[PDB]
Order: C-alpha cells, then sequence, then structure tokens
C-alpha cells in the first residue's frame, strides 16, 4: 500500500535503486525483502520527508538529488503533493516558497554558466570592455557553503540576465569555441555588404549536389544570424548596451532556432571558405 | 576432365552421333568420315559410354 | 567421412621417418641424412631414426663394408643437431650440386627436417617427379622455397621463383599464360645465368582449373602444346586441406542473425555431399593421379611457432625506440591468444602467422597514434569518470591491448573466457579481465562520442562495437564483415561513421586528426554480375588516385551479401583478389588498394 501510495515520485524510485545497488546474484525471499530491503528505504525516506519539512537540508544534497528536474517545474510541484500524500496533513504553506527557492537556485547556476561563456567570449572576441558585475559569482564559482537557506545581493544583478534560457548558452559556446573563423571574418571578409556579391562567388565553387549548394545557405544564415555581434561590435563596450543589443539578438533568434548548429557546420567547413576567394579557374564543367 | 560434371552425354550425342556443333549466331561444325575422335573421359555414364566403340584400360 | 575419404585420410605425416641417401653431383661424396647406421650383434648394419629406438630394415649392411666405408672417409652417421651453420650451408651446396655459396637468410634456422625437406623438392624436380605440397597456410611452405630459390641462384639479380596466387576466380587462361611467360624466361634465364626457372601456385586447390595444373605437371604440357624437356623449368604446387568444420560452429553460423539465402541440400556448391561452405578451406577435388604424388610438409606443432612469432614481431615493431621487454610481452601475448584460438575444436579459417602480422599491424597504428588517443581519453575520462580510471597509461600496453581487443576479442562470443584467459599474460594495470573490458568499453565510448550527437539513438554495445571496429578497419584497410538481424543497429553505425570520418570537415579532433573518406555502395543481389563488382572496385579506385592517401581513403561498402552467396552467376567469387592486391587481370599499384565493408 505504502508502495501503491508512493510510485510516481522520481526521487523515490531514485532512492530505491541508490539504496538497492547497496546490496551488491541473490535468490532471496520475499518476506525478508520487507525487513532487509524495504524498512531502510522507508526509514530513509522518512528522515527525508522530516528533514523537507522542517528545512535543515543542505544545498549539497539539493543539487546531488534534484538534478534532473532543472526546466521541469510541474511535475515537483506534483511529486511534493505525491510526497505529502505519505503522511496526512495540510499541504498549504511549504511547497510555493521551496519551488521558488529551488527557481532561484537553478537560474543562479545558469546565471554562474552564463558568465563563465560570456567571459570566455569576452576574451575571444578582443572586446576588453567593463563589466564588473560578475567578479563576486565568480568568487563564489569557486566557493563551497553548506546551509539550506535563501544571495540577495545577487537578485538585481540577476535582473539583468533573468530569461535567456537553458539554451543560448550553446549559441555563446560555439562563439567562443569556434575563434578560427570569427578571426578569418574580421580578416578576410571585414563587412556586411560584401556577402551579396561573396555568396555568388562560392555558388560556382560548391558542387551540384544538395549537401554541398546548401553549405553556401547555411553560412548565409550563419553570418546573417551573428552580424549584430562580429561586425558592428566597438573594442570597448559597458554591459548595458551589450544586452540592448542582445536583445535585437532575440529578435534575430526568433525567426531561427538553429542558428549555433548552422555556426558550428559552417565553422569546421573553414577550408572550402579560405578555397572561395582565391579560387582559380576550377576545371569540372558541371554537371 | 575430372572437373567437367554436368555436360558429358549431351556433347558426345551431338558430336559423335548427331555428328555437328552449332553456333545459331554463326558457323556450324560437321563430323567427317576420315578423321578419328578419341574421347578420353575417366570414370549413371557407365551404360551411356557403353553405346560406342570402346578401348578400355587397366592397372 | 565418406566424401573426403580419399584426401582427408592423410596415410602419413612428416612425422615418420625419412631415411635419404644422395650421391654429391660436382663433389665425390656421398649424403647419409635422416637416418643413423647402429651394429647389430648379427655381424650386421642397421638404420634407426633419432628421437626414438626404432630398428626398420634389419639385415640392410655388412659390417665389413661398414669398415670399408670407414677406410673410405664417407661422411657417415651424422646428426644435424650439432653442426655450425656454415657446415650445414656446406653440406647444402654439396648436395644440391651449389658450387661457391652463400648465406641467403641468416633469419631462416636449418634443422634437420628443413634439410629433409629442401633435398627432397629438388630430388624429385632433380629426377622428374612433380611437387605437390598439401600443408596449411601457416607452414613454412613459401619461405622454405624462397629460400630454396635464392640458395639455388646464389648471387644473381636474375628472376628464378614466381610465384602465382590461385585464387577461386583464376581462370585456366591466365594460367595458361603464366606458364607460357614462365616458360619464355626459363629460355631466357638458361640463356644468359645457366640457371632453371620454379614457378610457385600457392592455393592451388581453390579452383575449378587444378587439372589444369595437372596438365602441367602430371603430363607435362601447355593447352595441347608439350613443354620442352630441356629447357629448364619447374612446377610447384601448394593445396590447402580437407577438412570438415566441427558442428557447433556450423550450428552459430546458421543462426548468424537470418540464415543463409539458399539451404544445405539445394545448394550447388559442393564437393561430395558436403557443400564448400562448410568447410574450412574452399577446396575442390583433387583429380587423380595427382592423390599419389601429393605429399604433406609439417603442421607447426606449436613449439617453435613462438619463434616464427617473435622473428615476425621484432621484423615489424621497428624498436629502434619502443622498448626492450616488451617486445617479449607482446610475443607471448600473441603466442596465448594463438593458443586460445587452438584450445577450442575450431578457429574462424586457421590464419595462424597471418592474424599475427596483421595484429601486429593495428598495434603499429594504435602506438603510432598514441599520442593524441590518449589525451582524448584522458580529457574524456575525466569529464565523465571518477579517478579510477585517471592514470597514466602505459602508450605500448595500452596499444597491444586494443590489438587483442580488435583482433580476437571482437569476432569471439565467449569474450569473457577470452578476456580470464589472456589476462593473465598481461602485468600489472591489466591483471583482471575486468580493466581490459573498461578499456575497451571507455574507448568505445569515446568513438562514439566523437561522432556528431544524435537523440533517439539505440545506444548499445552493439553500436559501440560497429563504430569502433569500422574506424579502425577503414583507417588500415581492413576488410570487415558484420552479419546481424535487420535491426541490429549495424547501418546505423555506417550512417554515423561516414558522416563523422570525415578528414578536416570532422566535428570532434579526434575524427578531425583522421582520414577523409568517400564510400562507393552497392547493393548485391541474387541477379548480381561480378562486373558490377570490379566497377564499384575502379570506381572507388579512380576516386582514390591523384590524392595524398594518408589523409583520402576510399571504401567499397556491399550491403547484402547474403543475398549475392550461391548466386549462380557467382559475383564474390572475384571478391577474393580484389580484396588483396585492389584489381584482379592488372599489376598492383597505389591507389588500388581500398577498404572493404
Amino acid at each position: 500500500s505504502k508502495l501503491d501510495s508512493l510510485k510516481d515520485s522520481h526521487i523515490f524510485q531514485d532512492f530505491w535503486q541508490e539504496t538497492a545497488e547497496s546490496l551488491n546474484e541473490l535468490k532471496v525471499s520475499l518476506p525478508e525483502v520487507l525487513e532487509y530491503l524495504y524498512n531502510p528505504c522507508y526509514d530513509n525516506f522518512y528522515t527525508l520527508y522530516e528533514n523537507l519539512k522542517s528545512g535543515k537540508i543542505t544545498f549539497a544534497e539539493v543539487d546531488a538529488i534534484f538534478k534532473d528536474f532543472v526546466d521541469k517545474y510541474d511535475e515537483l510541484k506534483n511529486d511534493l503533493k505525491f510526497m505529502c500524500t505519505m503522511n496526512p496533513q495540510d499541504q498549504k504553506g511549504w511547497i510555493s516558497e521551496r519551488v521558488g527557492q529551488i527557481k532561484e537556485y537553478h537560474t543562479l547556476h545558469q546565471a554562474v554558466s552564463s558568465a563563465k561563456v560570456i567571459l570566455q567570449v569576452r576574451r575571444a572576441l578582443g572586446v576588453t570592455g567593463d563589466f564588473s558585475v560578475l567578479n563576486p559569482l565568480l568568487n563564489f564559482a569557486d566557493s563551497f557553503e553548506d546551509f539550506g537557506n535563501e544571495s540577495p545581493q545577487f537578485i538585481k544583478a540577476k535582473q539583468l540576465l533573468q530569461d535567456i534560457s537553458e539554451p543560448r548558452q550553446r549559441c555563446l559556446e560555439e562563439l567562443a569555441r569556434q575563434t578560427e573563423l570569427v578571426a578569418w571574418l574580421h580578416k578576410a571578409l571585414e563587412d556586411i555588404n560584401e556577402l551579396k556579391v561573396f555568396v555568388d562567388l562560392a555558388s560556382i565553387s560548391a558542387g551540384e549536389n544538395d549537401i554541398d549548394v546548401d553549405r553556401v545557405a547555411c553560412f548565409h544564415d550563419a553570418v546573417q544570424g551573428y552580424a549584430s555581434l562580429l561586425y558592428k561590435m566597438d573594442e570597448r563596450t559597458n554591459f548595458s548596451d551589450f544586452m540592448n543589443h542582445l536583445q535585437e539578438l532575440w529578435r534575430a533568434l526568433d525567426n531561427d532556432q538553429h542558428l549555433p548548429d548552422k555556426l558550428k557546420d559552417s565553422a569546421r567547413n573553414l577550408e572550402w571558405l579560405k578555397t572561395v576567394k582565391e579560387s582559380h579557374g576550377s576545371v569540372e564543367l558541371s554537371s | 576432365s575430372t572437373s567437367v560434371q554436368t555436360g558429358i552425354p549431351i556433347f558426345l550425342f551431338k558430336l559423335l552421333i548427331l555428328q555437328y556443333l552449332m553456333d545459331i549466331n554463326g558457323k556450324i561444325w560437321r563430323r567427317s568420315p576420315g578423321h578419328l575422335y578419341l574421347v578420353e573421359i575417366p570414370q549413371p555414364l557407365f551404360k551411356f559410354l557403353d553405346l560406342f566403340p570402346k578401348v578400355t584400360c587397366r592397372p | 567421412e565418406e566424401d573426403l575419404a580419399p584426401f582427408s585420410l592423410r596415410k602419413r605425416w612428416e612425422s615418420e621417418p625419412h631415411p635419404y641417401v644422395f650421391f654429391n653431383g660436382d663433389h665425390m661424396t656421398m649424403t647419409f641424412i635422416g637416418f643413423h647406421l647402429e651394429t647389430n650383434n648379427n655381424g650386421y648394419v642397421d638404420a634407426i631414426n633419432p628421437s626414438n629406438g626404432k630398428v626398420i630394415k634389419k639385415d640392410v649392411m655388412t659390417k665389413e663394408l661398414f669398415d670399408g666405408l670407414r677406410l673410405q672417409r664417407v661422411p657417415f652417421n651424422i646428426d644435424f643437431d650439432n653442426l655450425p651453420r656454415y657446415e650445414k650451408l656446406e653440406r647444402l651446396c654439396l648436395a644440391l650440386g651449389i658450387e661457391w655459396p652463400i648465406d641467403p637468410d641468416e633469419t631462416y634456422e636449418l634443422t634437420t627436417d628443413n634439410m629433409l625437406k629442401i633435398l627432397a623438392i629438388e630430388m624429385r624436380f632433380r629426377c622428374g617427379i612433380p611437387v605437390i605440397i598439401m600443408g596449411e597456410t601457416g607452414c613454412g611452405k613459401t619461405r622454405l622455397i624462397k629460400f630454396l630459390s635464392d640458395l639455388k641462384r646464389g648471387s644473381v639479380e636474375a628472376e628464378t621463383m614466381k610465384l602465382v596466387k590461385v585464387h577461386g576466380g583464376t581462370t585456366p587462361s591466365m594460367i595458361y599464360s603464366k606458364v607460357k611467360e614462365a616458360e619464355r624466361t626459363a629460355f631466357s634465364n638458361k640463356a644468359q645465368h645457366k640457371l632453371d626457372t620454379i614457378l610457385f601456385f600457392d592455393e592451388a586447390n581453390t579452383t575449378e582449373a587444378v587439372s589444369c595444373i595437372k596438365e602441367i605437371l602430371c603430363d607435362r604440357t601447355v593447352d595441347g602444346e608439350h613443354l620442352h624437356e630441356d629447357s629448364g623449368l619447374h612446377i610447384i604446387a601448394a593445396c590447402n586441406p580437407y577438412r570438415k568444420h566441427s558442428q557447433e560452429m556450423i550450428l552459430r553460423l546458421e543462426s548468424a542473425g537470418l540464415g543463409y539465402r539458399v539451404s544445405a541440400e539445394e545448394t550447388a556448391d559442393r564437393l561430395g555431399s558436403i557443400p564448400l561452405r562448410q568447410l574450412v578451406y574452399r577446396v575442390h577435388a583433387l583429380p587423380p593421379s595427382l592423390i599419389p604424388l601429393v605429399w604433406d610438409f609439417g603442421q607447426l606443432n606449436d613449439s617453435a611457432e613462438k619463434l616464427y612469432i617473435q622473428q615476425i614481431v621484432q621484423r615489424l615493431v621497428d624498436s629502434v625506440s619502443v622498448n626492450p621487454s616488451e617486445t617479449c610481452v607482446i610475443a607471448d601475448v600473441l603466442s596465448a591468444s594463438q593458443m586460445f584460438m587452438r584450445k577450442r575444436e575450431n578457429e574462424c579459417g586457421f590464419v595462424s602467422l597471418r592474424d599475427v602480422e596483421r595484429c601486429v599491424k593495428v598495434f603499429r597504428w594504435f602506438h603510432d597514434h598514441s599520442d593524441m588517443l590518449l589525451k582524448e581519453l584522458d580529457k574524456f575520462l575525466h569529464e565523465s569518470s571518477d579517478s579510477t580510471h585517471t592514470f597514466e597509461r602505459d602508450p605500448v600496453l595500452w596499444s597491444l591491448v586494443m590489438a587483442i581487443g580488435v583482433c580476437y576479442h571482437a569476432s569471439l562470443e565467449e569474450k569473457a573466457s577470452y578476456r580470464t584467459a589472456i589476462a593473465r599474460c598481461f602485468p600489472k594495470p591489466y591483471n583482471s579481465s575486468r580493466a581490459i573490458l573498461d578499456e575497451v568499453t571507455h574507448v568505445q565510448d569515446l568513438f562514439l562520442r566523437g561522432a556528431p550527437i544524435r537523440t533517439n539513438i539505440a545506444r548499445n554495445l552493439a553500436l559501440k562495437e560497429n563504430v569502433f571496429m569500422m574506424v579502425i578497419c577503414i583507417e588500415l584497410k581492413i576488410p570487415l564483415f558484420l552479419v546481424g538481424k535487420p535491426g541490429s543497429s549495424k547501418s546505423l553505425a555506417k550512417i554515423i561513421v561516414a558522416d563523422a570520418m570525415q578528414g578536416q570537415a570532422a566535428f570532434s579532433e579526434l575524427f578531425r586528426c583522421l582520414k577523409q573518406v568517400h564510400l562507393v555502395s552497392f547493393q548485391c543481389s541474387p541477379h548480381s554480375t561480378p562486373q558490377g563488382i570490379i566497377s564499384t572496385f575502379k570506381q572507388c579506385a579512380r576516386f582514390q588516385q591523384g590524392k595524398d592517401l594518408g589523409q583520402y581513403v576510399s571504401v567499397v561498402v556491399l550491403d547484402e551479401v547474403g543475398l549475392a552467396e550461391d548466386s549462380p552467376k557467382m559475383p564474390l567469387k572475384t571478391l577474393h583478389p580484389l580484396l588483396e592486391d585492389g584489381c584482379i587481370e592488372d599489376d598492383p599499384a597505389p591507389y588500388k588498394k581500398v577498404g572493404f565493408v
């Protein structure tokens, strides 16, 4: 009956398998499953229940147990209803403050990863500029603390990076990791207005099959999606105009969700893109 | 030879009895009274080879 | 077996006594080789072989005649265990009639049965008896005859031995043309250097034209025209033995994936009532009047096999800077793996001494590349594991573990027994089977992650194994054959490999450091001619020409070779030469040897 009341708790199934790997290939009988296997699960689960009812849990168990719930917040509210159906009392003031605490914690660590990738793109683009607000965040990133309480002084700092996403760090790391192409485009192409003749000059030296043709459109959509950043930046910008141009970058992102994979698949064709401009007469007539 | 499994009595009937070998897009071969054709066949077939004038050889 | 009874019943092996006398050509002495002369108490002298006591043929020699042979000082009754190399070489040149010898191969050892085989073959084409040798592929047939050719020529730069690799698609007209050109060059070599030419048909049992070879040597005729007796030309033919597979592998072969396209009783490729599908060597029946002329070599009795694999590994490690002692570790782990293949009622195709040099080639590929592979493995195991798999790895022992991972461990089905029987030879980091299994698991995970990312994929051990084996054997141009059920994730592996194994446009860094691959596919059918297969090989070789072959590999992918199995057009008969030198009816070259999946 207690397992029937607790099968829709993903945390319970996690606890089940991480304490039942703690027994090792054994043919075992049913009455000792209840004592040798069930009672430690129920005792650990009830101590965990009275912990979440009080709030004495540490952050280490918070990011060690709840790691598979990131940006999946309906199952955890439903899971806390199923979690409190075990001991039959009210559920009014317990769920919403800790779900809010877990949302601020998740956006905090998301903001930490965003800060690391934005300093990496700040280094690889060559723009020195000035941010000066993600220094205590990095001094916290190598810090380690053990408590379960709600961090206030960072909230206003996190108002600049509230709504970025769990994606778009992919876009920032595709900028920050493809450095040879962005150096080659600042060296060799240098402006937006030669693209319309460069596409036509590449469309001869490309093949006739469909991958070979669509490399050109992948390059075109990649540089049209990143032209707000790789060509219009001054070398010393502050944070406010940086997010102000990233705003119209998000408008540029809303028409095409596939732009960082287009950047990567264009970035692994740099040898062809170097062959485009210095191409001699490529003597293959066509099919 | 011994690795000529599945063609012997048709060929022997064409050349030795029907006296011909024919290519339908070309020439035709006629066995002639005036040449001797010895056909060395080792050893079903044992009864078909009996029809012909046979010189058997022994250890 | 009743269908193999004239062939498989070897009435004697080499290991039964060979008492030989010869009368020397230029010198005026005698050679008593292969037997000893002992005195009987009846006043007579008998012949007794070494290595045991057998008193065969009592009452042979009188003792006063034996005293006479003391007086005229014949080299009588000499065992060749305690002779040095120069003395055995001068006994060879006195016996073979060679004047002014050198030693052409110092690595090639001369034990007493190698003298008896050399002198036996030389007697057989000194008097006129045809030379047909029935031995396996592993035993030293081509090395012994090349030593005989290099000894009989002495020092002359001319061409004496010509080795014709007979395969299953070897037509009679090629063999006739090769015997005529060998006859022409035999006349030319006798005219210029007074020297005779050997024509060695290797594997002269796989073709239907074996009776044609019977025309060449049993009655000395080329397509109706006679061979000149005073030309100087000797034909040696070698044959593969006849044995049926043990029944458990025929069980695992009839059930491998979907079974055979034809059955075992309505198949057309037979020898007797046995299919050639169920034989170890695909041999046709020898014609009679060569059955009483064939005779057997040794079988490599597993004592000297360690010596041969040691010479092969020391000649292919290139140990100018590898190791002094780990070469012996390679040698005895390969001996242990070969003995594991022997300690079972079957092997795959009795691949001894050719799987070993291929596997040393794989080891050389890994050890040449064991600088970025270990950095990527360090990165992967740090980002995805604990510190247990984060130890420093030896760039020679890791490559040996992966060599036996892809040579032997991939094909076997009893893999855990192989791992626990091969872990008794490895040093400290690989004493357990679990360490070898973990290491091959992490590197298969490394190559699957080096591919572009896929979601909703059947990420299992079979896909990892197929991707890992296919990447390696496309890099090394080893052919690989893959049979599975029709959902085995064996064509998904083809897709993700062909998209990941791009040369410089690769996704990750490991595949960026490897070759570029363009593959030409050909889906086989029961109505498949061999001309399509030849055209596919010539097309991929046409892709491969003009390019840097260290950064470009073409690979044919044949998609339904199970459907081309016993098709009466026989398209796979041409496959065996096209995988060896890359082209039939042409001399080999670069840009012709291509990969095969």
